[PDB]
RNA sequence: UAGCGGCGAGCGAACGGGGAGCAGCCCAGAGCCUGAAUCAGUGUGUGUGUUAGUGGAAGCGUCUGGAAAGGCGCGCGAUACAGGGUGACAGCCCCGUACACAAAAAUGCACAUGCUGUGAGCUCGAUGAGUAGGGCGGGACACGUGGUAUCCUGUCUGAAUAUGGGGGGACCAUCCUCCAAGGCUAAAUACUCCUGACUGACCGAUAGUGAACCAGUACCGUGAGGGAAAGGCGAAAAGAACCCCGGCGAGGGGAGUGAAAAAGAACCUGAAACCGUGUACGUACAAGCAGUGGGAGCACGCUUAGGCGUGUGACUGCGUACCUUUUGUAUAAUGGGUCAGCGACUUAUAUUCUGUAGCAAGGUUAACCGAAUAGGGGAGCCGAAGGGAAACCGAGUCUUAACU
């Protein structure tokens, strides 16, 4: 019983070549180079699902620090203030309010300022 | 019960190791042989008893004893055998008809192994003290 | 595929002797 | 245990030990597989690097060429080379213990009764060696795919069946386990059941 | 083909009842005068192959 | 296993048992009776193979389709539903197949029967000499000179001869058994360049033969010798009349054939590397494994006219390939120009352990017989008892004069 590898090997290589679409040069044409590239894309994707959470929190904090300093308080005081006043709205929402509802954000900054007073 | 509904018992057909068929399988690359040295090589491995050059155990221990040609033609008969013979007269050649001792055996000996429960007449065999008791205890008659 | 290799041909320069 | 005859409308006593026991699927499997393996011819071969036609001349010198070192044009790495582990003719036959073979027959017959597939009659023959007659007899008795086990193999019934691919006709000595399972219905003559009983004990 | 016994091992080891091996002690062949009688006496009786060595011995004696 | 063995590596019987097959004879000599057994050769009939061959059953309608053997419907043959072919898959269209027949001629085989030689049977003998054996050197015996029987003989020797001689593993005695120094002999056994038939959990064009093809060819080598590559139009050539561009070209466009010509002979399918044309988006102030996470803008397609999908990806965080080998590799250590195909833990027999199945103090057969995957065959093998170097003893035994 002899097994020709043709059909199965063809399909394995196509599987990998399809995942390499959009890559530059040999990286989207050449199995040996596409495979390495598809693995490394995988490794980055895994690593970056974590980094995405770090990068967004960092962004949110920057925006809350802007909006708070506009209202005459640092991010560090403000967040400390929000904890003493027992407010639990998370940085993703604070940042979203800082952009979209500047009245509401001032309210939150006053509640912060009150707790520290 | 059709030809496409018979299955083997669970655990009867373990699938063989296939070496050097990729990472997933856990036997890829080196195929369980590890890295380099004699044991990793095709046709590699030292011979039986080899200890790296140290005088091997089967050569630093003295030879002893000799083989008896007599032992080879000496059989032991269990009490459980005495019943299996045809005639109740356990001769040397009735034991051979019974397939109890081998054709080349010249000296048999009945030993206290199993329970004899019939009147049996042991002729021209050696018999152990324990055996003699047990055969006599069942009405048996031991004669030289 | 690859062609069968050539037998030794004349060399333009000696290999430098590190010794 | 009683097998009712459909032709004469009566009963026939058989051993519970041969037609009564539970179905040991594992044991039947081992015996069905062993039977298939016993049918294999095992006739093939490839050529090793030893057997392929060519010289033992080293294709090029060991060092200096800039190519992968080579030793034989017959290397299994090379196009036209030997097969690394070339097949030889094999015997695929397995040993089946006598008792395990008989065990499996008893399990299969006992199943052929429980699934109403063992149709026992008293007398099953045809008049002349004519396929038209047996085909007619089988449509009346109301079965297409059938194994017919008779006492002594009647020349006429042998010849009649020969050209009906769904129908096989054997003597009791000639029951194999695969045929007992392969066929939809098994028609045994009372005479044959006696022999199959005597044969299996 | 049948495994072949290492015939030298077959002369040094006998299989016992529970499946161990007995063997004769070394050091009782010659140079005896200088050895304590106590030492020699303890070398006379046969001895059992140690756990470490069993594997080697078993390999040598497949038909023991 | 017993043995052999730098007692190393390894080498490895026999006796005895089960089977297949079975077959005994002649000369060393003379007479009697005779030429009578049996082998061959040689013709002559007889059967029966072989080398050509003969017959050999049974189907129509309709649907799809280029074509029906396919679907549906209703029939028929089968001692023939092996197999092959036929415009797709045919028991009934063709060739066959089952089965039944056939030989002028030559020839194999078997008996039968003439002919030629061949010589049976009985009696009284005879009973293989430079031999057996020896010494020296080698070799063969499972057996390496060993305590080494036995066989063979290069060398040197050298009996007895049936009241005798050979062997029984140094050797001697006893006993047993056989009769060397002359020869013939069927079957069971080995093999396949080759012929026929049949079969395959064998290959299907980088496989299988080196060789599917005009291959031991082309080609290479002074020569021995080495040694490729290369299969597929279509059912049928219907293999493209004629016209047009072109060099009375190559090549192409029409036309026509065809089910199909993007089946047009550079011909089934027609992958990938690789090379182009076209469209969308991006890209000429911008630094690095080229991705990834974030993400504007643009283009497109949708079913809220709306988000959603698709393409692109300015800008921005993070980010030094893979394999191998290593204490450790972005390493400036190894290996890979790329793609496609092939390319490495097998097989046999032993042995042990695990799982599983059967049977269980038992289990199981080998060769072989059997048309038998059955059934027979228990020769054997493993187990149910060990201890001891062994004799031997034995649920004990060894140790020791004896064991607390
Ligand atoms: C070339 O190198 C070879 C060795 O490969 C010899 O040394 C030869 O002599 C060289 N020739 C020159 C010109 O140096
Ligand atoms: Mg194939
Ligand atoms: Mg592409
Ligand atoms: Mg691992
Ligand atoms: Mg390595
Ligand atoms: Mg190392
Ligand atoms: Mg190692
Ligand atoms: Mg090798
Ligand atoms: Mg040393
Ligand atoms: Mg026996
Ligand atoms: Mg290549
Ligand atoms: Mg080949
Ligand atoms: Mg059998
Ligand atoms: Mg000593
Ligand atoms: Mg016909
Ligand atoms: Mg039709
Ligand atoms: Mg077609
Ligand atoms: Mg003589
Ligand atoms: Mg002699
Ligand atoms: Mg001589
Ligand atoms: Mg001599
Ligand atoms: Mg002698
Ligand atoms: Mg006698
Ligand atoms: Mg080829
Ligand atoms: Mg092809
Ligand atoms: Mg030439
Ligand atoms: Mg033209
Ligand atoms: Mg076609
Ligand atoms: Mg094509
Ligand atoms: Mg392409
Ligand atoms: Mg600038
Ligand atoms: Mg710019
Ligand atoms: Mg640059
Ligand atoms: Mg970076
Ligand atoms: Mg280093
Ligand atoms: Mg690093
Ligand atoms: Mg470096
Ligand atoms: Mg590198
Ligand atoms: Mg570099
Ligand atoms: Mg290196
Ligand atoms: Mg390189
Ligand atoms: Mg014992």
């Amino acid at each position: 019983a002899r097994v020709k590898r043709g059909v199965i090997a063809r399909a394995r290589h196509k599987k990998i070549l399809k995942q390499a679409k959009g890559y530059y040069g040999a990286r989207s044409r050449v199995y040996r180079v596409a495979f390495q590239a598809v693995i490394k894309a995988g490794q980055y994707a895994y690593r970056d699902r974590r980094q995405r959470k770090r990068q967004f929190r960092q962004l949110w904090i920057a925006r809350i620090n802007a909006a708070a300093r506009q209202n005459g308080i640092s991010y560090s005081k403000f967040i400390n203030g929000l904890k003493k006043a027992s407010v639990e709205i998370d940085r993703k929402i604070l940042a979203d309010i800082a952009v979209f509802d500047k009245v509401a954000f001032t309210a939150l900054v006053e509640k912060a300022k009150a707790a520290l007073a | 019960m059709r030809l496409n509904t018979l299955s083997p018992a669970e655990g009867s057909k373990k699938a063989g190791k296939r070496l050097g068929r990729g990472i997933g399988s856990g036997l890829g690359k080196t195929g369980g042989r590890g890295h380099k040295g004699q044991k990793s090589r095709s046709g590699g491995g030292v011979r039986r008893g080899f200890e790296g050059g140290q005088m091997p155990l089967y050569r630093r221990l003295p030879k002893f004893g000799f083989t008896s040609r007599k032992a080879a033609i000496t059989a032991e008969i269990r009490l459980s055998d005495l019943a299996k013979v045809e005639g109740g007269v356990v001769d040397l050649n009735t034991l051979k008809a019974a397939n109890i001792i081998g054709i080349q055996i010249e000296f048999a000996k009945v030993i206290l192994a199993g329970e004899v429960t019939t009147p049996v007449t042991v002729r021209g065999l050696r018999v152990t003290k324990g055996a003699r008791a047990a055969i006599e205890a069942a009405g048996g008659k031991i004669e030289e | 595929g690859k062609p069968r290799p050539y037998s030794p041909r004349p060399t333009s320069h000696p290999r430098p002797i590190r010794v | 245990m009683e097998l009712v005859l459909k032709d004469a409308q009566s009963a026939l006593t058989v051993s519970e030990t041969t037609f009564g026991r539970d179905f040991n699927e594992a044991l039947v499997h081992q015996v069905v597989v062993a039977y298939a393996a016993g049918a294999r011819q095992g006739t093939r071969a490839q050529k090793t690097r030893a057997e392929v036609t060519g010289s033992g001349k080293k294709p090029w010198r060991q060092k200096g060429t800039g190519r992968a070192r080579s030793g034989s044009i017959k290397s299994p790495i090379w196009r036209s080379g030997g097969v690394t582990f070339a097949a030889r003719p094999q015997d695929h036959s397995q040993k089946v213990n006598k008792k395990m073979y008989r065990g499996a027959l008893k399990s299969i017959l006992s199943e052929l009764v429980r699934q109403d597939r063992l149709i026992v009659v008293e007398k099953f023959s045809v008049e002349a060696p004519k396929t038209k007659l047996l085909a007619q007899k089988l449509k009346d008795m109301a079965l297409e795919d059938v194994l017919i086990i008779t006492g002594e193999l009647d020349e006429n019934l042998f010849l009649a069946a020969r050209n009906l691919h769904k129908v096989d006709v054997r003597d009791a000595t000639g029951i194999d386990p695969v045929s007992l399972i392969a066929f939809d219905k098994v028609v045994m003559t009372a005479d044959a059941v006696k022999q199959v009983e005597e044969m299996l004990a | 083909p049948k495994i072949k016994t290492v015939r030298g091992a077959a002369k040094r080891f006998k299989k016992t009842g529970k499946g161990g091996f007995k063997h004769k002690h070394a050091n009782l062949r010659h140079i005896l005068t200088k050895k304590a009688t106590k030492r020699k006496r303890h070398l006379r009786p046969k001895a059992m192959v140690s756990k470490g060595d069993l594997g080697l011995v078993i390999a040598c004696l497949p038909y023991a």
